[PDB]
DNA sequence: GGGCAGTCGCCGTGTACCTCTCCTAGAGCAGCATGCG
RNA sequence: UUCAAAGCGGAGAGGUA
DNA sequence: CGCATGCTGCTCTACCTCTCCATGACGGCGACTGCCC
C-alpha cells in the first residue's frame, strides 16, 4: 500500500505517470534495501550491498497493463517497464492512444513462476500447473539462461563457455 | 550448427497420438496397437504376442534373434520374419516404441477438468459442479431444447425431471415435434464441438467493451481462453480423449528379486486394469447389453483412466497389495524425487571416490595428500595408456593382469602418471563456492585424506568425523581449467566481502601471540646492542639471550611502536652541530639541518624473529 | 536448517539469469550511499560502504 | 542403590498379556452365531494348553530359525432343536515367546519391542481466543477406541456438537435424542438458565423429531427413519465391540467429572454427557473449581508396551476370523461339520507374523556392547502407528516439561531429525498397571527424614500440592535435616522454605538421570550438551581383546553389567572341581554339582565377538554370589568399555590441529585397542525349469591353482585362511545353450580376509526345514583381528570425541622426569571453549590411583558435603602419592597438576610444565576401513543409464545441484559439460572418451544424455504434444522437426564402456 | 486472588523477519499516513 | 444485484554418506502318510 | 568370425558429519 | 493282510466397496456459500 500511495501522489503532482511509476519503484526499493540490511547487521554479519541489490530489482520491475489502447495487451497482464514504455512511444509517435499501467511488488516465489521458459517454471515448483498452461498457450522455449542448458547438456552461457 | 533450437508444446490430437504408435510392415497390416493385459509368460520368461510387452510392437527382446528362433546373424538387416512377424534388429529400439491404446468409448483427461484454472468450465460458461455431474453419469443435459417453453440449452436435467418429459414427449400428441435431445453421459464432445470460436470472441468483445462494473475479470479470462485457442489453431474437442498411448517397455521394466519372486511396477497393475475394463465394455456393446449395465461399464473404465493420469486427484486413491498407493504416470515428474529434481539437475559420476580427512602440516597450500588405494582405480586408463606406450607392454588385457598382480612397476608408472593432474575435492554441504576447489595430489600411505590446515575455515572441516569426495577432470579444457580458475592456492578473499579467507586461526596465531609479547620476568641479558638483526637471531639462537628480553638493535628502516610518544624527547645538541635524540624507543642521531645518521630500536629478539621472517618470505 | 535451505533455493531460481552482457547503459541515474547510523553514533562508515 | 530390576516394563508386559490379555480378547468374541440361529461355536479360552517349543534359544540362534510355542484353544458345536455338542481343540497360531532377557527372535535375528508415550483417553478442555472475539471454551472427549465428541461454546452463548467429522448441531436435539425429559436434564445441570437461552434459540425438540434430525445430520440423503437413528446412535456410543474407554478411560472420567459409576461399564452414559457440558457452562461462567488442561503434562500422557500392541493385533486377527467362520458355516444344509473344519488359523497367523516382522514398532536389536543393549529396552517413542508423524511434531511436544522430573531423562536424546522424539527413563522409574511413570520419594515428619519406612512412588498430579526436597540435601545422622534455608519444588516451582514445612526427600541425587548418563565422574562440572554427546558415544564403544576397569569409576558399574546376563554368580557356597575354557563345575558341601558352559566366539548384530572366559582356578574357595565367570565387555564383575593411557595436554607441531589425535606406537605392538570382529556369507542351491543347481568342485573355467582349499564338496575347510576374491562354495546352475552349466560361486567381497571358523550347513533329507524351492544351505563365518590406524576414532567420557592422525614412535614422545614416554597428547585448546572440566579431574584422580594402586570410586554430585569436595579431594590423594612414593616431582606445590616434560627428538624441556595424568579412553565402532571407497566404472541403472550408487555394488558419488551452483559461480564451463554428460549417460560418448584416453588422441565432443529423452517419452505419455525444432534458414520455408531417438551413426554402442583390443 | 496489570518496558530479528521482507507478506502494523498535510491533532477524545 | 465473513481444499517445508529388515490374495489340482476291520 | 554373465525397484527403522 | 481320507506343494489369474482407519502442524491463496441489505 505504501507504493499505491506514491504512485497515487506522483500521479496527482505529476503529468507522465512513467515517472511516477519510476519514483515510486525507486523509494520502495531503497526501503527494502536498507530493511534487510539493518536485520543483517543487528548481529554481526556483514555482506555488500550489491548482492541484495541485484535481488531486490528482480522483485521490482515489472507492470500491471489497464486499458490497452490499440497493442496487442489486455489488462490484467504483468509486463515489464522497459518494455511497455517501448511500445507506448513506438505507437503514439504518430499520434494513437496510449495505454495504462500500475506498478506492482511481486515476491520471490511469485516471480520465479512468472519467467518466458516453461522448462526453467516446471523445474522449481507447481510442474502440472505450469504444463497445462504452456500446453494450453502452445508455448515454445528458446533456452536462454542456465538451468536450461544444464538440462539438456549444453556450455552454459556464462564465463568461458560466453561465446 | 547445434542439432536443434527451441522446445515447443502444445495438445495432441487423436491422430498425433495414433502417428506416435502404428507402424508398418512389409505386408498389408499395421502392428502397434496393445489388445490383451498379459504382460509375461508363466512357465517361460517370454513375452506375449499381444500385451504390454509384445514384440511384434516393440521389438525384439535379443538383438538380432527373432522370437522363434529362425532367424539370427548381424547378416540378417530390415528382415521380418515370417512365422511370427518379428523384425530382427537390436534391443535397444525398445526403448522408442510406444504402442497406443483404442478406447471403446470417449473419456475426460482429468488435468483440463480438475484444476486451480479449470479449462473446460472456463470454455463452456459452466460452473465446475455442473460439468463434474454430468461426467460421472450423476445428470443429463439438453443438447436441443427445440420446440418447448420451460428447457433451455445446457441446463442440467434429472432422472425424474427426464422421465416425466418422457411422458410427454413420447405421447405426440401435439406441439411437441423435433424431439429434444438430452444426453447423461459426459457429450462434452459435442457441446465443445458446437463452439464457434469466432463469433464467441467477436461477441465477448462487444460486451466487454460498454460496462465494466467490479466483475468483467471473467469474460477477460474466457477471452483469453479463445484467443489461445484461435492463435494456437487447436480444437478443444482434444481435451476429451480417444485413444491413449502406451510408454516403451524399458521405462516400465520386469525385475527378478533374490528367491524368484517378480518385483513389477506400477505402471502395469493400472495399464491392466484400463485393458481388462476396455475389453468388457465392448464386449458388452457386442451383445446388445441393457442400457443401465452400460453405463456402469463406461464409468468405471473414465475411473480407471484417470487413476492412470493422475492418481488421488478427483476421487478415491486406488491402493495396491498394501494400503499404499500406487504411482502414477504423475507422480514420476511432480516431486523431489521426481525426474527433473533427481536425474536432470544432478547425478551420479564415475572417476570419483570418498574418504575420511586428516590434517597434514607440511603440505604446501594447493598440495593435498591421496592414498594409494583410490589413485591405482580413479586413474586406470591413464596408468594403462602410460604402460603400452612406454615399458612396451602388448594389448590392454596384459595391462590389466598386471595391475591386478601388483607388479612393482605399476607405483613407479602411477607416480609420473599423477604429476601435473589436478584433483577436486568436495565436501557435503556446499553453501558457496569455495566449497569445491581443485589441488595437487600426493601419494600418501594410509586410508585417509590430508587436508592443509589452513583451508579449513573455507570448506568449515573439522578432524572430528568429516568425510570428503574427490573427483578428476579428464579433458585438456578441464584440467587447464582447473589449474587457471579453481586452484586453492588463488582463493585470497572471499566473494561475499572482500576480506581475507586464508589467515592462520587457531594455534598459530597463539604461537605468535607467545613469541611477540613481552615478560617482566625472566630477561637475562637485556640492554646489549647488537649490529643488525641477523646477530641478534644468531646470539639467540644458541642460549645467551631471553626469548623476551628487551635489547637495542641497529636498523635503518620504518618502524611502528605501540605505546609511543610522538614529541622527541632527550634532544642534547652536541658538539659539532650534531645532535642525538633519544626517544623511548629509538635512538635517532642526525646531523646539523641535514640528514639521519644512524638509528637503533629497542625491541625483543620474538619480534626481531617475526619481522625478519616476514621480510625474509617477500624478498626471496 | 530445513528453513535457510528452502530460502537458498528460493533466492537461486528467482535470480539465475542475471549474467554480465554489456559493457555500458549510458545514464545518468543512481543512489545517494551515506553512512549507516543509529543517531547519536554510526555503525557502518561510508568508506567502507 | 535400592535399584531394582532395570529391564521390568517388558516382563511385566509379557506377564499380563500371558496372564490376562489373551483371555479377555477370546472370550469377548467366543459366541459366534448364524442368522437362523441354529448352530453355535464357543471358545473356551481358559486353557491355552501351551505346547512346549521344538528348539531351544541356541538351537534357534544357529539355525536361524524362530523361537516360538504353539497355542491349542478348546471349543464346542453345539445344534439347537436336536442335541448334539461336540468337544474338540483347535490350533489357533504360533506365539513367539520371549527370552530371559526380556528380546525375541525372529528369523535368527534378536528384535526389541519398543514403547510408545501417547495421550490418554478422557475429557480435555480448552479456551481459544478469536482475533475480535471473547474466549470461546471448547471440549473433547477421546475414547481407547471408537468415535470421538467435541462440545463447543459460541460466541453467544450457544453449546454445539460435533460427532467424529460430521456438520455441528446443536446439544438439545442429542439430549433428546439419548431419552431424557426437560426436568432431568434441568436438575442435574447447575445452571439452567445458560442452557436455557439454548432451548429458546433452537427450538424444544420431542424424541421423534430428535432422532428424525440427528439420522439427516449423520447420513445425509437418505430417507429419515426413527429405526435408523436408534440403531446408528447404539452401533456409535453404546456397543462394546465398536466402542470401548478402556479401564484408564473410565478411571480418567470419574476423576475429572466427579461421577460415581462402576469401573465395569466401559461405554458412554448419560451421566458423563450431562456432566461434561455442566463443566463446561461452568468453565464459561467463571465458578470457581475448573481449569482448563494441560497436554504434555506427565499425568495426561500414557505408556504402551508389547502387551496392548500384541492384544490390538489379535483383536483384528479374530475380526477377520469370525468373518470367515460366519461365511463357511451357512455354505452347507446337511451338518456334516465338526468344530476343527470351521475354523481356519491363517488370518491370525499373518496378523502375528506382520506385527513381529514388518511392523515399525518391532525394532532391530543395538547389541555393540551390552551398555547399548541394556538401554535399547528402556527407550520411550513419541511416533508410531497411533502416535505422532514427523512433520506434524513441532516446538512443544520437543521441550523439556516441568513434570519429566526424575521420570524422564533430560539429557540423552539423538542429534538431528530426531531430537526431542526419543527419550529414556530415568534411574528409579517405574510404571503402574494404568500406564503412568512413577517416581519414589521418602517421608519427612518434623523435619526428620524417615529412611526406615518404605518409601512411597508417586505420579506427576499426586506431587503437586505436596513440598518435594532435592536429592542432595545433607542430614547429620540420616536423621534431621540440616541448614536454615532449603530448596523446594511446589506447583512446578522452584521456591526456599524453612525445613520443618518440608514433605517429601528425592532417594538419591542420580534419580534424575539415565543409566548412560550415571556412569560419567565428575559430572556437575560439564556442559549439558558434551554431557549429551559423551552419553551417546559410549554406546558405540567396541569390546577389546584384554578389557580393563577404570581407575575413576562411579559406582554404579557392576550394575549396569548384570542385566546383559553374560556373567555367571556361584550360588553355591561351596568348592571348585573342574575348570577348563568351556566348562565350570562347583561343588557345594554335600549339595550335589553344578555345571556352567560357557558361549565361545559367537556373533552379535553389528559382528561383535560374544566371548566368555572363566576367572577361577581348579579347587578354589568359592563364597555366595562371587562372579565365576565373565563375558567379552566386562571384567571381573563390572563393565569396562576402554583403557587407561598416559595423557598430556599440549600442542604438538600441528598434529593436535581441530580434534586431531597423536598417539604412540606402544598402542600398537602391546595390542592395546584391537577387537574381533566375525562375518557371515551365505549361499543358496535352488531348482529352476531349466534344471536343478548341484553344489561340487567341477567348476568350469577354473584351474587347480585356484581350489586349493576346497573339501572336494566344493566348500572351503575351516581354518584357511582368505584373500579377496577368494572362491567359498562352488556352485553350477544349469543353463540353455557340449557342456550347459555357468558357473555363479560365491566368493569374498573386495576388502575382506581372515580366517574361517564355522561352515554350518543344512540339507533335506535330513530333518532341516527349508524355504520352497531349494535344495541346502551353506553358511560361513570368517574372524579377523583389527588394530588401531590413522583415521579411527577415539573418544572419552566427557565428550571429546577425536580422529588420529599421526602415530609417532616411542623415542619422539615427549617423557617424564624419569624416563616414561608418554601414549596420548592432547590440545588444550578444545577444553576452555566447551567447558569440560571434568577430564582434567579424571587425569589427576587417575594420575594419584595409578601411583597409589587404589581405584577410587566417586559419586556425582558430591559438593552437597563441602564447598569444593573435588578439588580438595584430588589435591589431598595427590599430596598423599606424593609421601609414600618418596619421589617429590610427582606433585609440586606451586603447579598443583602440572610437572617437567622433555623433548625426546632433541632432550630439551619445554618452557612451561604441562598437565599430565591417566585418561580412559573408548574406540568406536566408526573405523577407516568401512569408509573408503572408489570407482571407474561399473554397473548403471536401467532405466536412466546412469551409474549405480552404493559402496556394495561399486558405485558412484552423487554431484548435486548445489554443487552445480557453485560450478556456475566459478565462470566453469567445461568442467561442468564432462560431468553432465561423459562420466554419466551419455551412451556413446562414454565408450568414445575411454577408449580417447586409452590411445592417447583427443576426447570427442559429447552428444545429448538418455534422461532428456526418458523424460520426452514419459511427457508424450501424459498426451502432450512436446518436440524439439530447427529454425528455417529462408523466410516461408517450414520450421524442422528433429528426431532425437535415431542414431545417424551406424556404430559400436554397447551397455557399458569396453576396452578395445 | 487477583490478577494485576501493569506496563513493561521492552529486541532482535532474524530469518522469519528477512523471509518476510523478501517474499513481500503484509504485517500487522505501522498505520501510514496517505496525504501530505503539517498537521496532526491527536485528538484525544472523552 | 453488491458485498461480503466464513469456510474448504491444494501447495510448500537442507545436503551428502552408512547399516538392517521385508516385499499379492484366493481357488483349483495332484500325490503321500494314517487308523481300521 | 560371435559375447557375456553380473547388475538390478520400492517401503520402513536407526546412525555420522 | 489291504483299503479309505487330510495335508502340502505347484499353478493360474484378476479387482470392485464398505464401519474409514483419522479426527494433536502452519501459513498462503483461490473458489463456493449463507446472510443482510
Ligand atoms: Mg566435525
Ligand atoms: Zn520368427
Amino acid at each position: 500500500d505504501l507504493l499505491e500511495i506514491y504512485y497515487d501522489y506522483f500521479r496527482e503532482q505529476l503529468g507522465e505517470d512513467y515517472e511516477a511509476a519510476l519514483e515510486s519503484l525507486r523509494r520502495v526499493q531503497a526501503l527494502l534495501v536498507n530493511e534487510v540490511q539493518s536485520v543483517y547487521q543487528s548481529q554481526g554479519i556483514d555482506i555488500s550491498d550489491k548482492h541484495i541489490e541485484v535481488i531486490v530489482r528482480q522483485m521490482t520491475s515489472k507492470v500491471r497493463i489497464d486499458d490497452g489502447g490499440d497493442t496487442i495487451m489486455l489488462p490484467g497482464e504483468l509486463h515489464e517497464l522497459r518494455e511497455v514504455y517501448n511500445s507506448n512511444n513506438t505507437m503514439a509517435l504518430t499520434g494513437m492512444a496510449p495505454a495504462q499501467f500500475t506498478p506492482v511488488l511481486l515476491g520471490i516465489t511469485k516471480a520465479s513462476l512468472n519467467t518466458n521458459s516453461f522448462i526453467s517454471a516446471a523445474s522449481f515448483q507447481e510442474t502440472t500447473r505450469v504444463l497445462t498452461e504452456a500446453a494450453i498457450e502452445g508455448k515454445s522455449d528458446w533456452l536462454r539462461g542456465l538451468k536450461e542448458n544444464v538440462i539438456i547438456g549444453r556450455l552454459i552461457p556464462a564465463g568461458t563457455g560466453f561465446k | 550448427e547445434q542439432r536443434f533450437d527451441y522446445v515447443k508444446i502444445a495438445l495432441a490430437s487423436p491422430e498425433r497420438i495414433r502417428q506416435w504408435g502404428e507402424r508398418t510392415l512389409p505386408n498389408g497390416q499395421v502392428v502397434g496397437e496393445v489388445t490383451k493385459p498379459e504382460t509375461i509368460n508363466y512357465r517361460t520368461l517370454k513375452p506375449e504376442m499381444d500385451g504390454l510387452f509384445c514384440e511384434k510392437i516393440f521389438g525384439p527382446a535379443k538383438d538380432w534373434e527373432c522370437h522363434c528362433g529362425k532367424y539370427k546373424r548381424v547378416r540378417h538387416r530390415g528382415i521380418v520374419c515370417e512365422r511370427c512377424g518379428v523384425e530382427v534388429t537390436e534391443s535397444r529400439v525398445r526403448r522408442h516404441r510406444m504402442g497406443f491404446i483404442k478406447l471403446a468409448a470417449p473419456v475426460a483427461h482429468v488435468w483440463y477438468l480438475k484444476g486451480i484454472p479449470s479449462y473446460i468450465a472456463i470454455l463452456l460458461d459452466m460452473p465446475l459442479r455442473d460439468v463434474e455431474q454430468i461426467v460421472y453419469f450423476n445428470s443429463y443435459v439438453v443438447l436441443n431444447p427445440g420446440n418447448h417453453s420451460e428447457l433451455q440449452y445446457k441446463q442440467l436435467l434429472n432422472e425424474d425431471q427426464w422421465m416425466e418429459i418422457e411422458d410427454q414427449i413420447y405421447a405426440e400428441e401435439s406441439d411437441l415435434e423435433g424431439i429434444e435431445v438430452g444426453i447423461g453421459a459426459e457429450a462434452l464432445q459435442q457441446l465443445l464441438q458446437d463452439l464457434n470460436l469466432n463469433e464467441e470472441s467477436e461477441k465477448l468483445r462487444q460486451e466487454i467493451a460498454e460496462s465494466k462494473g467490479q466483475k468483467r475479470a471473467k469474460l477477460i479470462k474466457r477471452l483469453r481462453v479463445i484467443d489461445n485457442f484461435i492463435g494456437t489453431e487447436s480444437r478443444p474437442e482434444w481435451m476429451v480423449l480417444n485413444v491413449i498411448p502406451v510408454i516403451p517397455p524399458d521405462l516400465r521394466p520386469m525385475v527378478q528379486l533374490d528367491g524368484g519372486r517378480f518385483a513389477t511396477s506400477d505402471l502395469n497393475d493400472l495399464y491392466r486394469r484400463v485393458i481388462n475394463r476396455n475389453n468388457r465394455l465392448a464386449r458388452l456393446q457386442e451383445i446388445l447389453a441393457p442400457e443401465i449395465i452400460v453405463r456402469n461399464e463406461k464409468r468405471m473404465l473414465q475411473e480407471a483412466v484417470d487413476a492412470l493420469i493422475d492418481n488421488g486427484r478427483r476421487g478415491r486413491t486406488v491402493v495396491g497389495a498394501n494400503n499404499r498407493p500406487l504411482k502414477s504416470l504423475s507422480d514420476i515428474i511432480e516431486g523431489k524425487q521426481g525426474r527433473f529434481r533427481q536425474n536432470l539437475l544432478g547425478k551420479r559420476v564415475d572417476y570419483s571416490g570418498r574418504s575420511v580427512i586428516v590434517v597434514g602440516p607440511n603440505l604446501k597450500i594447493h598440495q593435498c595428500g591421496l592414498p594409494r588405494e583410490m589413485a591405482i582405480e580413479l586413474f586406470q586408463p591413464f596408468v594403462i595408456h602410460r604402460l603400452i606406450k612406454n615399458h612396451s607392454i602388448n594389448n590392454i588385457k596384459q595391462a590389466k593382469k598386471l595391475i591386478q598382480k601388483n607388479d612393482p612397476l605399476i607405483w613407479d608408472v602411477l607416480e609420473e602418471v599423477i604429476e601435473g593432474h589436478p584433483v577436486m575435492l568436495n565436501r557435503a554441504p556446499t553453501l558457496h563456492r569455495l566449497g569445491i576447489q581443485a589441488f595437487e595430489p600426493i601419494l600418501v600411505e594410509g586410508r585417509a585424506i590430508q587436508l592443509h590446515p589452513l583451508v579449513c575455515p573455507a570448506f568449515n572441516a573439522d578432524f572430528d568425523g568429516d568425510q570428503m569426495a574427490v573427483h578428476v577432470p579428464l579433458s585438456i579444457e578441464a584440467q587447464a581449467e582447473a589449474r587457471m580458475l579453481m586452484l586453492a592456492s588463488g582463493n585470497i578473499l572471499s566473494p561475499a566481502t572482500g576480506q581475507p579467507i586464508v589467515t592462520p586461526s587457531q594455534d598459530m596465531v597463539l604461537g605468535c601471540y607467545y613469541l611477540t609479547a613481552e615478560n617482566p620476568g625472566a630477561q637475562k641479558g637485556a640492554g646489549r646492542y647488537f649490529a643488525n638483526l641477523e646477530d641478534a637471531i644468531r646470539a639467540f639462537e644458541q642460549g645467551s639471550v631471553d626469548l623476551h628480553a628487551w635489547v637495542w638493535v641497529r636498523f635503518d628502516g620504518e618502524v611502528e611502536s605501540e605505546g609511543e610518544s610522538d614529541e622527541p624527547e632527550s634532544v642534547v645538541a652536541a658538539d659539532d652541530g650534531t645532535v642525538t635524540k633519544t626517544y623511548r624507543f629509538r635512538r635517532i642521531r642526525e646531523t646539523e639541518d641535514g640528514q639521519r645518521l644512524s638509528q637503533y630500536v629497542k625491541t625483543t629478539p620474538g619480534r626481531i624473529l617475526f619481522n625478519n621472517t616476514v621480510q625474509t618470505a617477500l624478498i626471496h | 536448517t530445513a528453513d535457510s535451505g528452502y530460502l537458498t533455493r528460493r533466492l537461486v531460481d528467482v535470480s539465475q539469469d542475471v549474467i554480465i552482457h554489456e559493457v555500458d547503459c549510458g545514464t545518468s541515474r543512481g543512489l545517494f550511499v551515506e553512512a549507516m547510523t543509529d543517531g547519536d553514533r554510526i555503525l557502518i562508515p561510508i568508506s567502507q560502504r | 542403590f535400592h535399584l531394582p530390576d532395570l529391564v521390568a516394563i517388558q516382563r511385566n508386559s509379557f506377564r499380563w498379556f500371558l496372564e490376562e490379555g489373551l483371555i479377555e480378547e477370546l472370550e469377548s468374541f467366543s459366541p459366534i452365531t448364524d442368522y437362523t440361529g441354529k448352530l453355535e461355536l464357543h471358545f473356551l479360552g481358559k486353557q491355552y494348553k501351551l505346547k512346549r517349543p521344538k528348539y531351544d534359544v541356541d538351537e534357534a540362534k544357529r539355525r536361524d530359525g524362530t523361537y516360538s510355542v504353539q497355542m491349542y484353544v478348546p471349543t464346542r458345536l453345539i445344534n439347537k432343536e436336536t442335541g448334539e455338542i461336540k468337544e474338540q481343540e483347535v490350533f489357533i497360531g504360533d506365539l513367539p515367546l520371549m527370552t530371559d532377557r526380556g528380546t525375541f527372535i525372529i528369523n535368527g535375528a534378536e528384535r526389541v519391542i519398543v514403547n510408545q508415550i501417547v495421550r490418554s483417553p478422557g475429557v480435555y478442555y480448552k479456551s481459544e481466543r478469536d482475533k475480535n472475539g471473547r474466549l470461546t471454551h471448547n471440549a473433547s472427549l477421546i475414547p481407547n477406541r471408537g468415535a470421538w465428541l467435541k462440545f463447543e461454546t459460541d460466541k453467544n452463548g450457544l453449546v454445539w456438537v460435533r460427532i467424529d467429522k460430521t456438520r455441528k448441531l446443536s446439544a438439545q436435539v442429542l439430549l433428546k435424542a439419548l431419552g431424557l425429559s426437560d426436568n432431568e436434564i434441568y436438575d442435574k445441570l447447575r445452571h439452567p438458565e445458560y442452557y436455557q437461552k439454548t432451548i429458546d434459540k433452537e427450538g424444544q425438540f420431542s424424541e421423534d423429531e430428535a432422532l428424525m434430525e440427528l439420522y439427516r445430520k449423520l447420513r445425509p440423503g437418505e430417507p429419515p427413519t426413527v429405526s435408523g437413528g436408534q440403531q446408528l446412535l447404539e452401533s456409535r456410543f453404546f456397543d462394546p465391540k465398536r466402542y470401548d474407554l478402556g479401564r484408564v478411560g473410565r478411571y480418567k472420567l470419574n476423576k475429572k467429572l466427579g461421577l460415581n459409576v462402576a469401573d465395569t461399564v466401559r461405554t458412554l452414559t448419560s451421566e458423563d454427557i450431562l456432566a461434561a457440558i455442566d463443566y463446561l457452562i461452568n468453565l464459561e461462567l467463571d465458578l470457581g473449581g475448573c481449569e482448563v488442561d494441560d497436554i504434555d503434562h506427565l499425568g495426561n500422557r500414557r505408556v504402551r508396551s508389547v502387551g496392548e500392541l500384541l492384544q490390538n493385533q489379535v483383536r483384528v486377527g479374530l475380526n477377520r476370523l469370525e468373518r470367515i467362520i460366519r461365511e463357511r458355516m451357512t455354505v452347507s444344509d446337511s451338518d456334516s461339520l465338526s468344530p476343527a473344519s470351521l475354523v481356519n488359523p491363517k488370518p491370525l497367523v499373518a496378523a502375528i507374523k506382520e506385527f513381529f516382522g514388518s511392523s515399525q514398532l518391532s525394532q532391530f536389536m543395538d547389541q555393540t556392547n551390552p551398555l547399548a543393549e541394556l538401554t535399547h529396552k528402556r527407550r520411550l517413542s513419541a511416533l508410531g502407528p497411533g502416535g505422532l508423524t514427523r512433520e506434524r511434531a513441532g516446538f512443544a511436544v520437543r521441550d523439556i516439561h516441568p513434570s519429566h522430573y526424575g521420570r524422564i531423562c533430560p539429557i540423552e536424546t539423538p542429534e538431528g531429525p530426531n531430537a526431542g522424539l526419543i527419550g529414556s527413563l530415568a534411574t528409579h522409574a517405574r510404571v503402574n498397571d494404568y500406564g503412568f511413570i512413577e517416581t519414589p520419594f521418602w517421608r519427612v515428619e518434623e523435619g526428620r527424614v524417615r529412611k526406615d519406612l518404605a518409601p512411597v512412588y508417586m505420579t506427576a498430579d499426586q506431587e503437586d500440592d505436596l513440598r518435594v526436597a532435592p536429592g542432595d540435601v545433607a542430614t547429620d545422622d540420616a536423621g534431621y535435616i540440616l541448614g536454615t534455608t532449603i530448596p523446594v519444588r511446589y506447583r512446578q516451582d522452584f521456591t526456599t522454605t524453612t525445613p520443618e514445612r518440608v514433605d517429601y526427600v528425592a532417594l538419591s541425587p542420580v534419580q534424575i538421570i539415565s543409566v548412560a548418563t550415571s556412569l560419567i565422574p565428575f559430572l556437575e562440572h560439564d556442559d549439558a550438551n558434551r554431557a549429551l554427546m559423551g552419553s551417546n558415544m559410549q554406546r558405540q564403544a567396541v569390546p577389546l581383546l584384554r578389557p580393563e576397569r577404570p581407575l575413576v569409576g562411579t559406582g554404579l558399574e557392576p550394575q549396569a553389567a548384570r542385566d546383559s546376563g553374560m556373567v555367571i554368580t556361584s550360588p553355591v557356597d561351596g568348592t571348585i572341581s573342574y575348570v577348563d575354557a568351556t566348562h565350570i563345575e562347583v561343588t557345594a558341601d554335600t549339595g550335589e554339582k553344578y555345571g556352567y558352559a560357557l558361549q565361545k566366539y559367537q556373533r552379535s548384530n553389528q559382528d561383535t565377538c560374544l566371548n566368555q572366559r572363566p576367572i577361577v582356578f581348579e579347587g578354589d574357595r568359592v563364597q555366595r554370589g562371587q562372579v565365576i565367570a565373565d563375558g567379552s565387555a566386562t571384567e571381573k564383575g563390572e563393565l569396562a568399555l576402554g583403557q587407561n593411557i598416559l595423557v598430556a595436554y599440549m600442542p604438538w607441531e600441528g598434529y593436535n590441529y581441530e580434534d586431531a589425535i597423536l598417539i604412540s606406537e606402544r598402542l600398537v605392538y602391546d595390542d592395546v585397542y584391537t577387537s574381533i570382529h566375525i562375518e557371515k556369507f551365505e549361499i543358496e542351491a535352488r531348482q529352476t525349469k531349466l534344471g536343478p543347481e548341484e553344489i561340487t568342485r567341477e567348476i568350469p573355467n577354473v584351474g587347480e591353482d585356484a581350489l586349493r582349499q576346497l573339501d572336494e564338496n566344493g566348500i572351503i575347510r575351516v581354518g584357511a585362511w582368505v584373500e579377496s576374491g577368494d572362491i567359498l562354495v562352488g556352485k553350477v546352475t544349469p543353463k540353455g545353450e557340449a557342456r550347459d552349466v555357468r558357473d555363479n560361486s560365491l566368493r569374498v567381497p573386495n576388502g575382506e580376509k581372515g580366517r574361517v571358523v564355522d561352515v554350518r550347513l543344512f540339507t533335506r533329507e535330513q530333518g532341516d526345514e527349508l524355504p520352497p524351492g531349494a535344495n541346502m544351505v551353506v553358511r560361513v563365518y570368517v574372524a579377523q583381528k583389527r588394530k588401531i590406524q590413522v583415521g579411527d576414532k577415539m573418544a572419552g567420557r566427557h565428550g571429546n570425541k577425536g580422529i588420529i592422525s599421526r602415530i609417532l614412535p616411542c623415542e619422539d614422545m615427549p617423557y617424564l622426569p624419569d624416563g616414561t614416554p608418554l601414549d596420548i597428547v592432547l590440545n588444550p585448546l578444545g577444553v576452555p571453549s566447551r567447558m569440560n572440566v571434568g577430564q582434567v579431574f579424571e587425569c589427576m584422580l587417575g594420575w594419584a590411583g595409578q601411583l597409589l594402586d587404589a581405584r577410587f570410586k566417586v559419586t556425582p554430585f558430591d559438593e552437597m558435603y563441602g564447598a569444593e569436595a573435588s578439588r580438595l579431594t584430588v589435591n589431598a590423594k595427590l599430596s598423599e602419592a606424593r609421601e609414600q612414593t618418596g619421589q617429590p616431582w610427582v606433585f609440586s606445590d606451586d603447579e598443583p597438576g602440572k610437572i617437567q616434560v622433555y623433548d625426546g627428538r632433541t632432550g630439551e624441556p619445554f618452557d612451561r610444565p604441562v598437565t599430565v595424568g591417566r585418561a580412559y579412553m573408548l574406540k568406536l565402532v566408526h573405523l577407516v576401513d568401512d569408509k573408503i571407497h572408489a570407482r571407474s566404472t561399473g554397473p548403471y541403472s536401467l532405466v536412466t543409464q546412469q551409474p549405480l550408487g552404493g559402496k556394495a555394488q561399486q558405485g558412484g558419488q552423487r554431484f548435486g545441484e548445489m554443487e552445480v551452483w557453485a560450478l556456475e559461480a566459478y565462470g566453469a564451463a567445461y568442467i561442468l559439460q564432462e560431468l553432465l554428460t561423459v562420466k554419466s549417460d551419455d551412451m556413446q560418448g562414454r565408450n568414445e572418451a575411454l577408449n580417447a584416453i586409452v590411445k592417447g588422441k583427443a576426447i570427442p565432443r559429447p552428444g545429448t544424455p538418455e534422461s532428456f529423452k526418458v523424460l520426452m517419452r514419459e511427457l508424450q505419455s501424459l498426451c502432450l504434444d512436446i518436440a524439439v525444432y530447427k529454425a528455417s534458414t529462408e523466410d516461408y520455408e517450414e520450421d524442422k522437426e528433429v528426431d532425437l531417438m535415431a542414431d545417424v551413426n551406424q556404430r559400436r554402442t554397447p551397455s557399458r564402456p569396453t576396452y578395445e583390443s | 486472588l487477583v490478577l494485576l496489570v501493569f506496563e513493561r518496558a521492552k529486541i532482535i530479528q532474524g530469518l522469519p523477519r528477512i523471509e518476510e521482507l523478501l517474499e513481500a507478506r503484509k504485517p500487522k502494523e505501522a498505520c501510514i499516513l496517505a496525504r501530505r498535510p503539517g498537521v496532526a491533532h491527536i485528538n484525544y477524545s472523552d
